């Protein structure tokens, strides 16, 4: 059977996964077992659901279009366990909620007090983590091979890759050399670090390339606003973004522009791969004030959520106000406001206010920060607070208005 | 438990490749495709064994001009990270001259690392017969050894922001000295 | 607003419930109250069920055919909460199914730990209490009151009272004289101790008579087999039954029959209130052999029970098998052997088989305590042994074949 | 855990109510109303401050034609109900000569109470007439209690099978005894 053919693929697939390490992978094979044995036990009159009830678990079961209620309840309890070491606790219930009503016909209170008690624990784990951020669902990397002669049909392809935890452009870089390296021989492997849509039309047709670029999920207006939780912005996504800085490379700020490409791969990680064909991409370029406008955006927000919290962070917010006010190395937030804000375009009224909320946010900033130096700097306080100051006059006087 | 922030320093000539390398493992990012910015420091979340750090990280600028202000940022820190260009001698002079004498005054107990930069620069031509020229050859890992326990460090690392090598390494000696 | 009326009315009621420790009864009232308030935000489009999902926890609720959402979450807690101090664990989570949606979309993942929480032990709880015995739901007892003169249009009615816990015959008893004593005057009150249906027509009209009689929930085979658990027997019980002893009273085997009383109240415990008026009864007569028959298969029953355990109970399997073989107070099973076994009708291929299985029995047992017995005992196992063989002779000789 | 199952003898003179309150209390009847049975032998759940007990109430033949067989019930047991009827001076007699003694014996440590049956008999013209043509007066509460010490019982109860006043509290006193 196919089914039977399908299921064999994902369960080797699961332990692949398991041995290396990416449980979400493994996870998300069970689930995809699992729907199949459910979609035909539904078929047959067993089972109620069948593949839609685990379509909220993930959309990529679509793509699934002997067999008995016993084996169905061992693998449901085998996803659920999978998603608790996947980390991905939000989505047992999804899985028990099918298997509760079974239980409770067999009268098997045991099990369903087990399967209670996971639950019960899974969203304990979830508020602890969603206060202590430990936990750790992922990176996203743009992945693209280029060279026929050592890549063949690969040539020419992007993926998406998802790499554990914090893996760092630095280390999945490596490790695709030491690859590929090992592979076509060390000096036939090179690396493309540049991010712009690259042309085959100037690339040594005797050496492998791979171009390696960091990406982050996705969502317009509309998405942010069904996933409210980070736990929403980290499953199911299907679109990538990362940004390019050009010049009509990196220049002034009067010149500086923006890419913004959107990367959407074939199906949402999490999948039963940890990497994923780009289905299409499109971009959208950022002018040097619209760069301006966004880059101030957030670093007030940036300031704002450090300053309106309980779990206040004194060096985090030093960090970041310093950095805001007593600029030592980079331009400094004056260099958009002079080569900007002076005497164009009406939409002005975004960087301007913009400037309004930014000095409020260092006012907030040093205000916080006031009562929190254990006097040994106090000292270091003042030179901000008197930077802060300083500049605002800048601001006003170039605005011709208070600060 | 919520999150632990480790304050960390970056100090060193200017020009030795400082700030290419925050910015360049803090974004994720290649040098040749940062976004400029117009903001100092730097923050980023990294993985040492098992638990999630969060890393700030202070950059300074390295020239006379700021000797006065520089300090400022030096209480509080946990870890000082005293970068070199192993391809700029006179880098390499600044740390026991300079640098570490700099810091020890103030944090005469905080730990601090050697950080040497550009090793990629190594193997460049044009850098090379610079060096010869001059009567030099780029520092050596062992030579900068040496300097390191000589002048008390924790250890000595070193990286290239460009080729990204040895880049994750330092961040994570970083945050185990820190600790 | 009646509903608001009733809610006024189940809300005190339950209140006094709770204060006489009837926590069931109290449970009941949260149950129809939040099941009314489900209904009416079901009309409104607010809820998506009312009464029907409620009339698992009980057939009561056909009885209630400002307010929003966040007053019936509320609700829905204060039922989880009465149901588990009612130790009706088995049905909170008809309850939490309710809740767990809501919570879901507001994404309280508190909330869902704690309801999670709840269900773990309240099914950690039903695996004990199933093996340990010690949840006592109730006790329940027929109540009739006589006398126009002193209970009014409470004369002639018939009640089933449900009572805490274990309550004896003697105790409700009692309690109903120091109630009626103290409200009737004390010489004034008699009890009728005697299960008969009761004639006025032999009543003293200057007494006030209340009849009680125990009796036990009453299930044919097909409730029996739907309702598998202790559980399921003891809630949502409508009929009761108690067996009388009469001649064509109390006489000898030869002529001892039985009459069966089954009594339907209004409504189900548990209710509302914690006596429900009787609605129908009618009887079933037994004759001499029949009760032979039935009384010899209880015991069996009774000892295979015993000795087909794991937690197995010397004394209560003595005490068993004691009044099983060694006979010394009353009659003996030979009794039924003797007057009913000897040389009719051939339905004794039913009193025959009892006594092949009763045999049996009493030997397991025998064989059974073999291996209990200190040694102190022994003698006593012998003589018991010496017994069991002794009649064994018995039975084969009156029907002819081995034991 | 299991529930526990507290083995209680019933002992005392024949007719003085001994099978009567035992199948009563057990099958939550009236006497006018128990089903004949031809077993021998009562359990019952009772609850004593929170927990639920299964008695276990072995009775015994009070006549001497079965002296020798009676005592085989002995081991085992954690209480006695020493049994006696209020309105037969001979019960009460037997209590002190023969009952008691006979249980001390075999069983020296295990406790036992003096249970006095059929008190509504107290207040029966009949009966008491048959007791005065006898000078007779019906054992009092406090008579009891002094028997009760002297000979060392836990405490003396008394109930009415009939009536069942006391019914409850004699088989409570009985677990609280055997605890
Ligand atoms: N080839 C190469 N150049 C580098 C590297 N790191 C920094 N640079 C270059 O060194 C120059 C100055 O570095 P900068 O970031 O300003 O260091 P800082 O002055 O100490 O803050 C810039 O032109 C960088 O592009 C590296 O690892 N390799
Ligand atoms: N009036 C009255 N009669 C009783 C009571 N208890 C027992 N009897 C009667 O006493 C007689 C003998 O009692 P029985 O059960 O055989 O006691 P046993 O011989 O010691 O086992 C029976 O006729 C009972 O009906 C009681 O509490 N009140």
């Amino acid at each position: 059977s196919t089914p039977e053919l399908r299921k064999t693929w994902l369960d080797s697939m699961a332990r692949i996964h398991v041995k290396n390490g990416d449980l979400s992978e493994a996870a998300m094979c069970y689930v995809h077992v699992t729907a199949l044995v459910a979609e035909y036990l539904t078929r047959k009159g067993v089972f109620r659901q069948g593949c839609t009830a685990f379509r909220v678990i993930t959309p990529n079961i679509d793509e699934e279009a002997h067999f008995n209620e016993d084996v169905l309840m061992e693998l449901l309890e085998q996803c659920a366990d999978g998603l608790w070491k996947a980390e991905r606790y939000e989505l047992i219930a999804d899985i028990y909620k099918l298997i509760i009503p079974i239980y409770e016909k067999r009268r098997d209170f045991e099990r369903l007090a087990h399967l209670y008690d996971t639950l019960h624990r899974a969203y304990s784990k979830v508020t602890e983590v969603m206060h202590s951020g430990r936990r750790l669902l992922g990176t996203y990397f743009r992945v693209a091979f280029f060279g026929q002669g050592f890549f063949e049909d690969e040539d020419g392809k992007e993926y998406i890759y998802k790499e554990p935890k914090l893996t760092p452009l630095s280390e999945i870089s490596q490790r695709l050399l030491k690859l590929y390296s090992d592979k076509f021989g060390s000096e036939n492997v090179k690396m493309i670090q540049d991010s712009g849509k690259v042309n085959p039309k100037d690339l040594d047709s005797k050496y492998a390339y791979i171009q390696v670029t960091h990406v982050i999920p996705f969502f317009d207006e509309k998405e942010l606003q069904e996933r409210k939780t980070e736990f929403e912005r980290s499953h199911n996504i299907r679109r990538f973004m990362f940004e390019m800085p050009f010049t009509q490379r990196q220049g002034g700020v009067e010149e500086q522009c923006k890419r913004r490409t959107i990367l959407t791969a074939i199906h949402c990680f999490p999948y039963v791969k940890k990497r994923i064909p780009v289905m299409y991409q499109h971009h959208t370029d950022l002018n040097p004030i619209e760069v301006a406008i966004d880059e101030m955006s957030k670093k007030v927000a940036e300031l704002r959520q450090l300053c309106s919290s309980a779990e206040v962070d004194m060096i985090k917010l030093q960090l970041k106000l310093q950095g805001s006010v007593s600029v030592q190395v980079n331009a400094g937030p004056l260099a958009y406001a002079r080569a900007f804000l002076d005497d164009p375009d009406n939409k002005v009224k975004l960087l301007k206010e913009v400037f309004r909320q930014f000095v409020e946010a260092c006012g907030q900033a040093l205000a916080v920060n006031e009562r929190l130096i254990k006097e040994d700097q106090l000292e270091y306080q003042e030179e901000m607070k008197a930077n802060y100051r300083e500049m605002a006059k800048e601001l006003s006087e170039i605005m011709h208005e208070q600060l | 438990s919520h999150m632990q922030t480790i304050k960390c320093v970056v100090v060193g000539d200017g020009a030795v490749g400082k700030t290419c390398l925050l910015i360049s493992y803090t974004t994720n990012k290649f040098p040749s495709e940062y976004v400029p910015t117009v903001f100092d420091n730097y923050a980023v979340t990294v993985m040492i064994g098992g638990e999630p750090y969060t890393l700030g990280l202070f950059d300074t600028a390295g020239q006379e001009d700021y000797d006065r202000l520089r300090p400022l940022s030096y209480p509080q820190t946990d870890v000082f990270l005293v970068c070199f260009s192993v391809v700029s001698p006179s880098s390499f002079e600044n740390v026991k001259e300079k640098w570490v004498p700099e810091i020890t005054h103030h944090c005469p107990k905080t730990p601090f690392l050697l950080v040497g930069t550009q090793i990629d620069l190594r193997d460049d031509p044009s850098t090379i017969e610079k060096l010869a020229k001059n009567k030099q050859k780029p520092i050596t890992p062992e030579t900068a050894e040496k300097l390191a326990r000589d002048l008390k460090a924790v250890k000595y690392v070193e990286c290239s922001a460009l080729t990204q090598k040895g880049l994750k390494n330092v961040f994570d000696e970083a945050i185990l000295a820190a600790l």
